[PDB]
């Protein structure tokens, strides 16, 4: 027998999910674990050094990571980078230099995103002054630094435009940035105030439709941003809660805590009872399934202590994640059906993502 | 008492308590460097009944302490209220940003 | 099984079985590089009753797989019989020496 | 209040021990954990990147580490280094560049040592060809590569000479290297064969006296190298085992598995029953205490699944370590007495060491 390398991932792209393991106890050795959701098989991994972030290219061909190095890890010169990796070979291809201010923090989706057309990576900076950085993937260059986003946080791509995204600002409104084909800001706009920052803070995680996004609040309200036109129209609140729910102090909690099934308008939210100040990152007692058209709950199932989720539109799937284990649900019908649990997928993960299949 | 996550002044710690890591509540373990910036918490002191502002500076430039991990969230808010937010590394602007542990520094009355 | 430390070929593995890591017993997981050097084990095949030489090549250039850790020591000897020794990183001479997982390559009859 | 740094370790040096945590599950973030052995308090730590090794300077002032960096961890140029750290401040002082072949492997004491006079660090290389590297600490230089030690492994300092050490070779003998004041090889000699590599392989860990070293074998024999005279005199085997021991197949097992209490001549060894091919790294069912003069066992106590140990001659202590927990023993009398266990001292450690006290 002869040992060989150079092999590709053994399962098709459509089976693959990406569990971003922060390895917080040893955060300099964070990594992405690649799994087959159909059978729980471990397929491979990508090392991501200190507090890596990850996404897969919208065309499915590449994995992008964002990380920080130092010459001697705990001393020496800093290098913040985006790396491009081949998706099938799980090999490093290209390093893209960033200014030394990429966000270091827990793995919310909105810290490391891309334009709908896949041509630009859009990432959150904090120095601690905030701005949004734009990376031209084809050129392998950092091309724009959106200082207009100072005092805002996180990136919500608009799926109905090729190079547009929104961010949540300290005024309780949204800033929309439209990039040109060079990755430089082509235009921008600011919405009216959507929520009260002080009185009803929202979770940053969007329940994202093709032309609108919904947000849930610490107190269980729902806000919306409709971007079917060039100007974003905002509304809310409506409550997730009926009177019975209020009696037991149900509120949302988690990290990447919501999701939207676009074909049905169903919104999925992690909830727990006995909510009070300081419980907004508690594990889910339940998942609630909301009809966003009627603004009413349709179903509720056990939460399995999950903290983060993600949705695959075309296969009608939801993954949930409790930090270590990934649950796979069929959401083709209003009540999610649990298909399997992948145990020990990570030591400390708050983010799982599907391989894109939409092109 | 101070090494417990429910010690009153640790009400918005996301990290390892420095007092379990060879330091104290207000001093970095040897060879780790204080952050000049921090997130801020407002914590109730149940012993005198008053609310205090606590500044959660990290100690930086050494790898994760691993001891006395806490994830408490009283009055913590998302990144659009940035200095109330604890899901970011407050060592981010240090000469070396590697996160070691978190301190809980009393600033004064809230 | 092959993912068990008790599988006959794994009789001198100190490491993570590559077959649990997206590879196989004789192929590195994607993006990890085979070592040109290895330690050697003599393992008994209980099926045919014969002893075989197994070459334990590491796969390198990615961080620890972490799955299917084994520490089996049949016929293993200290570093003064260097190529029979498994407490060293057999990735030591690769372009990147970071250890990912261990393969169990059948060389032939002992 | 104001947060401050620049502080020293809170407990005095004589209270300190160093638990080398490989963190094998995340081997790129290995580190040294500093503990107070008197009360189990965590005192601090030194980061040691990929598969760090550690020792304390003989004079107790500095911590030496050895590690490997790459520019991008899993890719880019390699830098193998020794680092000098201040012991009281646990701060980095100096990097000494090594050729890119320092031993990567589990933390046996003999892979990273120093001359008795403290002037030179003596380390094992493997490319995979083996050689011994010499580092001049004061100068911050890599002084020479002892290629004469090809086919040998590990470093056993001779405590009765300022800059001499031995290594165990594939011929079953010992090579002795004597350095000049510049750290270069001044002379060398080879012993007669001490043990059969094929029939009675020894564990590399010495039970080290001032002028001799004892070694135990896979089958429970003891060998000796005496370096009191001009050249090394070797002998053995004698058996650790009586008839009852043999009938139950007791043999040694572990990693840093032996120690010598020099004032008494007591040797400490991890043992387990039902020994056979493949059990030489098994956790200790018991610790046996042997009188090396009478060649008799004088005590046996539960092993607490220990794998590695270390002895302090100055306070008459033995530490043992099971991978995660450190047991502290008083060995001032033939039967060791367990004082305490420090739980959770490491995730994956096979080496603990005391901070040196005295020892001139
Ligand atoms: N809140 C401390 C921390 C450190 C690193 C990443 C996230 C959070
Ligand atoms: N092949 C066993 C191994 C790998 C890395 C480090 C030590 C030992």
């Amino acid at each position: 027998e002869v040992l060989t390398g150079g092999h590709s991932v053994s399962a098709p792209q459509e089976n693959r999910i990406y569990v971003m393991d922060s390895v917080f106890m040893h955060l300099t050795e964070s990594r992405v674990h690649v799994y087959d959701y159909t059978n729980g098989k471990f397929l491979g991994m990508v090392p991501t050094a200190f507090n890596g972030h990850v996404q897969v290219s919208n065309d499915g061909k590449k994995i992008y990571t964002m990380t920080t190095y130092h010459e001697r890890i705990t001393r020496g010169k800093r290098s913040d980078v985006v790396e491009v990796w081949d998706a099938d070979k799980l090999t490093f291809e290209k390093e893209i230099s960033l200014p030394p201010k990429r966000v270091q923090g827990l793995n919310y989706d909105g810290l490391f995103r891309q334009t709908t057309d896949g041509k630009f990576i859009v990432l959150q900076n904090a120095s601690p002054a905030t701005s949004i950085g734009i990376v031209d993937v084809a050129k392998g260059d950092y091309v724009e630094d959106v200082t207009a986003a100072a005092g805002c946080w996180s990136v919500i791509p608009q799926p109905n435009r090729p190079r547009s995204f929104m961010t949540i600002c300290g005024d309780g409104g949204l800033l929309t940035i439209n990039l040109g084909e060079d990755g430089k800001v082509a235009s921008q706009s600011r919405s009216k105030q959507m929520f009260s920052v002080a009185d009803d803070p929202i979770f940053i995680a969007p329940a994202l439709d093709k032309d609108k996004a919904h947000f849930v609040s610490y107190y269980g309200n729902v806000y919306s941003a409709d971007f079917s036109g060039d100007e974003v129209k905002v509304d809310g609140p409506w409550s997730l809660l009926n009177d019975e729910d209020k009696a037991k102090n149900w509120v949302p909690g988690g990290y990447n805590l919501v999701g939207l099934h676009r074909a049905s308008g169903r919104m999925y939210v992690f909830m727990h009872p006995d909510g009070k100040e300081g419980t907004h990152k508690f594990p889910a007692a339940e998942i609630w399934v909301m009809d966003t058209k009627t603004k009413q709950r349709v179903a509720r199932i056990p939460g399995r202590d999950a903290l983060s989720m993600t949705i695959d539109q075309q296969r009608n799937l939801m993954l949930t994640l409790d930090g270590g284990n990934v649950n796979v649900y069929d959401i083709s019908q209003p009540e999610p059906k649990l298909l399997r649990t992948i145990e020990g997928a990570a030591e400390a993960s708050l983010q799982v993502q599907f391989h894109p299949v939409g092109g | 008492e101070v090494n417990s996550c429910d010690y009153w002044r640790h009400c918005a710690v996301d990290g390892f308590l420095c007092s379990c890591c060879g330091g104290t509540t207000t001093t970095c373990p040897p060879g780790s460097t204080p952050s000049p910036i921090s997130w801020i918490g407002t914590c109730h002191n149940p012993h005198d009944g008053k609310d205090y502002l606590i500044s959660y500076h990290d100690c930086c430039g050494k790898t994760a302490c691993g001891r006395c991990q806490c994830n408490t969230q009283t009055r913590e808010r998302p990144g659009y209220e940035f200095f109330l937010h604890n899901d970011v590394n407050w060592c981010m602007a240090n000469e070396n940003s590697t996160f070691h542990c978190t301190t809980s520094v009393l600033v004064g009355l809230a």
